[PDB]
RNA sequence: ACAGCGCUCUGGGGAAUUCAGGAGGGGAAAGCAGAUGUGCCCCGCGGCGAGACUGGCGCACCGCCGGACGAGCUGCUGGGG
């Protein structure tokens, strides 16, 4: 005969007081199973008595950790002390129903006057908690803040990530998405620089003729203003751009003096210089991405970084998808990702897969294994030079 | 009778606050 | 074979949620992708230009016993889109990704795995897909994730343990609705490595009927996996839903 | 990290004897990449990894696909003994011994994998 | 403006979008499920977001320039339909005179 | 939905009191038809599937208002036989199935507690309070209501037990801990007015455990000092205040809150020659705090709030008024 | 077209609309197993319960099993004021 029963849920645990308990002898009957199924014949069995939510997601994580380990938590002991009538089993006990037998034993050793019944051992409390877990979305809804799906989602992620220690050594998503950003804005930079190159050489073609390096082009067009305001070594700029006094500045000024491009309007020059500022901002952000990505590559997978080099190694990582896929791939599938070229290519694929599995299955990887492998590659390079 | 909340004793004291409150109420 | 770039058409299969993609010289099985453009384990995916965000993923039957069963011709699979599925033995989440895509955004898929590194892969898959929740715990002790798992409608079992029937027995006794569908994948070489396969399947079906299900179907998925069998049963009823 | 470590008393030696028998029967695959490819193709009946290899990440990546495809994998602590049992005259660290439809080696495999499934 | 989710409770966001939404985003920031990321990568995310906001402001002032320029060139078409679609027509025709050579159905 | 049947039971329960009101000359038959029709509509809405605590509350308000109007008409017609017994019984029935149908609505729980405390059911009130605390443990307002009404009754042990269970539960916000310290020092005050407690060490004990509770902060200690500084007319109040300020010095050496309590420390029992001397003392402490190394903006905002309180107090000197105006203006 | 076969026959189709039923899905606290106003004190019976006793057993010896008093608190729709 049951009196109260605990029920631990994701948002928190609640204890119900049973009224008009179920028959334990005819428990395998279609009528009592139908009554357990429907809701209008189970709310007569179960009446809600006490609820306790978690205070914070860290506290709920602590709840799952202690409960799955079997040890009751202190605030669960507090809530049971609040709800159960105070007694020791000298003359009158209280029957509780819980799911885990170890939790039953611990609650019994905490409160002497509470005899627990385990869902593992007693079919009546088994069927009772089964009905409650089935209709759990309706019984709590009068005080259920929100719904239960998102809480179960987040609580399961918190518990499993705490058991795995996942975010300490998962960073491959940052690596691959950085690579995709890098080559995306590299293409965008190339296209925008070509655009401003044509779009300003319409006004001044000798600058196109004499200055390559479209980033330096964007810099010098942000610098030059209009075709009519030229002096060679004005302030702080051309000597750190390029050679200053005797190589290019006089050439540019002379090309402007002989130049026959169209005059440009003020607002058109403003728009051109805004586009050039845009291009140089993306180029500066590119070099920032490259530096931070080299450092992150050295932190994540250093053996690949020293064998292949960061750009192509991260291309391989990006194409495989993650370090786990890269390591799970054998050598020849990694090859899919004369005769000397084929020989050194298969050899390099083998050493690449070795570096991948090392740098993935370490916790915090090291560098000297990749240094030893690169030394072996250089020695095979000398071996093929012997030919 | 779980009708109301009965006052605490040393048997049913959970936290350090309740322990010290009962210590002071004993030493008074 | 089914080379990348061939044009196929996509028709809906008889089951609710699986599509069959037929085209050219090979017909294959696919599920609607939940997150577009990002393959999980390097599978082939089909793009459809609707008159973008819709794409299908090709289900490898040799690698997933559920896809093997559906090509083998199961009568039903009990997992309509929106029905909660408890998956036991969710190693690295390939078939679990497929089941999550079948169930869709309104349901949920409770992937229970045990090995920690397969758990890491499963954590990655569950960060990507928002309707699968992962649980890294030993499936023999459901008192661990009894706080996480609510009353699901389908139980998939892909464990090969000698205690397979008892494992699914306690997990269904704790987390399965009245008349609850389940599928189990039985590997004879692991259940009884001495015995013949038909006798092994008969023994396991009898152990399930002792553990209070009712078996409705059993097929030997022979052209995809040797000495296997997929057994479909219902928990504590004769019809599936109600 | 190699928690299915095979213990000393004669289980390691039954493993090595079975590996040598399979090498003679040509039902055996040696090497890390060949074990990986046999496990991916699903022919692998059992797989043994050395535990004294230079850094353990290699014979750590094999158990990932092994657990994904549910094959019995064990660790034997001697790669030189593994090579001398395979009959290579070089040190192997990964051996996947496969399944046929007819032998007595299959019965020895069944007994051995029963023991290692009890081990796990 | 929002830093990390740990910096979300001390965040000031009412200048970009009024509340009844920018409190729901604080709720989602407290009970999200995403992994924790280092500030060494949040710097990269923040610089990229600065970059894309600069691109959007450049697009907006480019559209203002385009409206001014189409108003300067052909005020009749701008008073008719608008500088944007006028610019599309000038683009597809190649030149203003090449468009003026086209009949109405074209 | 057998709500016709359930409403039939409740109206057949309500019928004989209406027969009493008809055999007396208190309500006439047209009024009684209006009453039974309104009661039928109310009972059907209450037992309907889709219901709301606002609907239960409006039915409660109608039945209670009918009880009041019946009392007015009875006292006007000079009768004494008709009592309020059936009316209070049916009101209790409405509230009981109200909290059954919607247990999680603290609005309805508080209205039910208000009704019990109004019509004089103290034991019933303790039972209702116990059930509501079991359903809403994290409600600082409910815990304070229980503890304060128990201390108003005089059950110091019961008010204790309520507050101790409350601070065992509600650990996130310090409001309940402030309320327990407030009630404990009110008990010390009631004992001093009646004239261990000679020490008065229970608020110090509450402080010592509040230091390790996870709400423990500078502003939390500031609230503690505020509720300690109210009603300073006591015996060991200076001992308590000194222990608080020494603990805050030992923990937060340069926090602007600690400087604020060092500013307002010697102003415990001031209202009169004892007032301006402590005023000058705290003015010296304030100037030292304003010139010392501390977050001057936060400290001065605390100080101008404090001086807003001071200027809200009247009956002061014009000279000190002008110098407080100047010191507030220089911030 | 002949021949054959099947269904169906107030001939057969499409549509609007009225009525009589059936099956399936989703939703809903969807909750009348014994419906009695509140408070006090007294009687009866029952619980906690600090503390004080006492009998028997105890060949791994370390401990067990049992009677009967009880301050204080408290329950009762048991009946009476």
């Amino acid at each position: 005969v049951v009196n109260f029963l605990l029920f631990e849920s994701a948002v928190g645990f609640s204890l119900f007081e049973v009224v008009h308990q179920a028959d334990t002898v005819g428990l395998e009957l279609p009528e009592v199973k139908d009554a357990m199924k429907t809701l209008d014949k189970f709310g007569k069995m179960v009446k809600l008595r006490s609820f306790n939510p978690w205070t914070s997601a860290a506290q709920g994580l602590e709840a799952i950790n202690l409960i799955s380990e079997g040890i009751m938590p202190e605030y669960l002991k507090s809530a049971l002390e609040m709800n159960l009538p105070q007694t020791s089993g000298k003359k009158s006990k209280v029957v509780l129903g819980v799911a885990d037998k170890k939790l039953a034993g611990e609650i019994t050793a905490a409160f002497p006057g509470v005899q627990c019944e385990a869902a593992d051992t007693s079919e009546v409390v088994a069927a009772l908690l089964r009905g409650i877990r089935t209709h759990a979305n309706k019984l709590h809804k009068s005080l259920q803040e929100g719904d239960i799906g998102r809480a179960q989602l987040g609580l399961g992620h918190a518990y499993s990530r705490a058991k795995v220690k996942f975010s300490v050594h998962k960073n491959d998503n940052h690596i691959i998405q950085g690579i995709a950003t890098l080559d995306a804005l590299d293409k965008s930079i190339n296209q925008g620089a070509m655009r401003v190159r044509e779009w300003y050489g319409w006004h001044f073609p000798e600058l196109i003729r004499i200055v390559s390096d479209n980033i330096t082009y964007a810099k010098v067009v942000l610098a030059i203003g209009n075709k009519s305001s030229l002096t060679d070594e004005s302030v702080d700029d051309l000597a750190n751009v390029l050679n200053q006094d005797q190589d290019k500045a006089l050439a540019i000024i002379q090309a402007a003096k002989v130049s026959m491009g169209q005059d440009i309007s003020e607002v058109d020059l403003q728009m051109v210089r805004d586009l050039a500022s845009n291009v140089t901002s993306m180029a500066d952000y590119r070099r920032i991405l490259a530096e931070s990505l080299d450092k992150k590559m050295s932190e994540v997978a250093p053996n690949l970084q020293v064998i292949l080099g960061t750009p192509v190694a991260a291309r391989l990582i990006a194409h495989a998808g993650s370090l786990t896929n890269l390591a799970k791939y054998p050598a020849s599938t990694l090859q899919i990702l004369p005769k000397v070229k084929g020989r050194i290519s298969r050899y390099l694929a083998n050493k690449c897969s070795i570096a991948s599995r090392i740098d993935n299955f370490s916790e915090k990887p090291t560098r000297h294994f990749g240094e030893v492998l690169r030394q072996q590659l250089e020695q095979r390079l000398e071996w093929y030079a012997k030919g | 009778d779980a009708s109301e909340l009965q006052p605490i004793t040393q048997k049913t004291s959970g936290t350090e606050l309740e322990q010290t409150i009962l210590a002071i109420m004993e030493e008074s | 074979g089914a080379k990348a770039g061939k044009k196929v058409i996509v028709e809906p299969h008889r089951h609710k949620g699986v599509f069959v993609a037929r085209g050219g010289k090979e017909d294959l099985l696919c599920t609607a992708n939940l997150v577009p453009g990002e393959s999980v384990y390097g599978e082939k995916r089909i793009s459809v230009e609707t008159p973008t965000k819709t794409e299908y993923r090709i289900w490898n039957p040799f690698r997933s016993k559920l896809a093997a069963g559906i090509l083998g011709g199961l009568e039903t699979i009990y997992m309509k889109p929106g029905s909660k599925v408890l998956y036991l033995g969710a190693a690295s989440g390939t078939s679990v990704s497929h089941v999550a895509d079948i169930v869709g955004p309104t349901g949920a898929v409770y992937a229970v795995e045990f090995s920690h590194r397969s758990g890491r892969d499963l954590i990655n898959m569950a960060t990507r897909r928002t309707n699968v929740i992962p649980i890294v715990e030993d499936a023999r002790k459901p008192m661990a994730y009894r706080m996480l798992v609510p009353m699901v409608d389908v139980i998939f079992a892909d464990v090969a343990q000698p205690d397979q029937a008892r494992i699914v027995g306690i997990n269904a006794r704790l987390f399965l609705k009245q008349g609850g569908g389940l599928l189990i994948s039985i590997k004879a070489s692991c259940i009884d490595s001495t015995a013949p396969p038909e006798q092994v399947f008969a023994s396991e079906v009898q152990k399930l009927r002792e553990d209070k299900f009712f078996p409705k179907e059993q097929l030997t998925l022979e052209p995809y996996e040797r000495d296997h069998a997929m057994v479909s049963c219902v928990y504590l009823q004769k019809e599936f839903e109600g | 990290a190699a928690w299915p470590k095979a213990e000393d008393p004669a289980l390691v030696q039954e493993l090595l004897d079975c590996v040598q028998q399979a090498s003679h029967y040509r039902q055996l695959k040696k090497g890390a990449n060949e074990t990986t490819k046999s496990v991916n193709r699903g022919t692998s009946e059992l797989v043994i990894l050395a535990a004294d290899t230079q850094p353990l990440s290699i014979v750590l990546h094999i158990p990932l696909i092994c657990e994904e495809k549910n094959v019995p994998y064990v660790y034997v602590p001697s790669k030189v003994a593994l090579g001398r049992a395979c009959g290579v005259s070089r040190a192997v660290i990964a051996v996947s011994l496969t399944s046929n439809e007819a032998s007595d080696l299959n019965s020895k495999i069944r007994a051995l994998r029963d023991k290692v499934e009890r081990l796990a | 403006a929002l830093g990390l989710r740990t910096n979300a409770p001390n965040a000031d966001l009412s200048e970009i979008l009024p509340p009844e939404i920018e409190a729901a985003v604080k709720a989602a920031a407290d009970i999200s499920m995403g992994t924790e990321i280092s500030t060494e990568d949040y710097e990269n995310i923040k610089l990229l977001a600065v970059q894309v906001v600069e691109r959007s402001e450049y697009r907006r002032q480019l559209a203002e320039y385009l409206q001014n320029r189409m108003k300067a060139i052909s005020p009749n078409m701008t008073e008719l339909i608008g500088a944007l679609v006028g610019a599309r027509l000038i683009a597809h025709s190649g030149s203003l005179v090449n468009l003026a050579k086209n009949p109405g159905s074209t | 939905a057998w709500v016709a049947d359930k409403a039939r039971f409740y109206l057949e329960r309500a019928a004989p009191e209406l027969r009493e009101w008809e055999e007396k000359e208190i309500f006439t038959k047209d009024e009684i038809r209006n009453l039974v029709a309104k009661r039928s509509d109310f009972e059907h809405l209450v037992l309907a599937p889709g219901t709301k605590p606002t609907d239960f509350l409006n039915y409660v308000n109608w039945e209670r208002s009918l009880d009041r109007l019946r009392a007015k008409r009875c006292a006007r017609l000079n009768i004494r036989s008709v009592t309020s017994h059936a009316s209070q019984a049916r009101t209790f029935g409405i509230f009981e199935r109200a909290v059954l149908k919607h247990p999680g609505s603290i609005e309805l729980w508080l209205a039910y507690l208000e009704f019990a405390a109004q019509v004089k059911a103290t034991k019933r009130w303790r039972r209702i309070m116990t059930r509501a605390l079991r359903l809403h443990p994290m409600n600082a307002s409910l815990w304070t209501l229980a503890g304060r009404r128990a201390a108003q009754n005089g059950d110091m042990q019961r008010a204790r037990a309520h507050f101790l269970r409350g601070c065992r539960f509600c650990t996130r916000e310090p409001t309940l801990w402030l309320e327990y310290a407030r009630c404990e020092m009110d008990w010390l005050a009631r004992m001093e007015a009646k004239k261990p407690a000679l020490s008065g060490a229970i608020p110090i004990a509450v402080f010592d455990v509040a230091r390790k509770q996870p709400f423990w902060g500078p502003a939390a200690a500031e609230k503690f000092f505020d509720v300690f500084a109210k009603f300073g007319h006591l015996s060991c109040h200076e001992r308590i205040i000194s222990h608080v300020v020494t603990t805050m010095q030992e923990l937060f050496p340069n926090h602007p809150c600690t400087w604020s309590v060092h500013i307002r420390q010697p102003l415990v029992g001031v209202d009169t020659p004892a007032f301006p001397k402590a005023l000058r003392e705290s003015l010296a402490r304030l100037k030292a705090a304003l010139q010392s190394t501390t977050d001057r903006k936060a400290l001065a905002t605390k100080m101008v709030a404090w001086m807003d309180g001071i200027l809200a107090i009247e009956k002061l000197d014009a000279a000190i008024r002008t110098v407080l105006e100047h010191t507030k203006r220089s911030l």
